[PDB]
């Protein structure tokens, strides 16, 4: 359920 | 293409990645935080993973990254070109199998 936010 | 729902919550993305889905299934929803958005919600490593996509009305891309015109293209271009994606000093995201 996690809301990710990727590193670019 | 048929990897995108209108219809579904988080909650059936979830569903829905854990009962018919194998790792590297993916979709794409509506937001139920911003509404006009949407989120992708890709099955990876056992769990359910959101990432928001950031639309500008200029462009799609999912909040840096590279732009895209159409949402469309964007999965297309990350489904085509492995290992942009990589989680917060976390493992990589692989947008792998579409679902349903």
């Amino acid at each position: 359920g996690e809301y990710v936010n990727i590193e670019f | 293409r048929r990897w995108f729902h209108p219809n579904i919550t988080g909650v059936e993305a979830e569903n829905l990645l854990l009962t018919r889905g194998v790792d590297g299934s993916f979709l794409a929803r509506p937001s139920k935080s911003n509404p006009g958005d949407f989120t992708l919600s890709v099955r990876r490593n056992g769990a359910v993973t959101h990432i928001k996509i950031q639309n500008t009305g200029d462009y799609y891309d999912l909040y840096g990254g590279e732009k895209f015109a159409t949402l469309a293209e964007l999965v297309q271009y990350y489904m085509e070109h492995h290992g942009q994606l990589k989680e917060k000093n976390g493992d990589v995201i692989e947008l792998k199998y579409p679902l349903n």
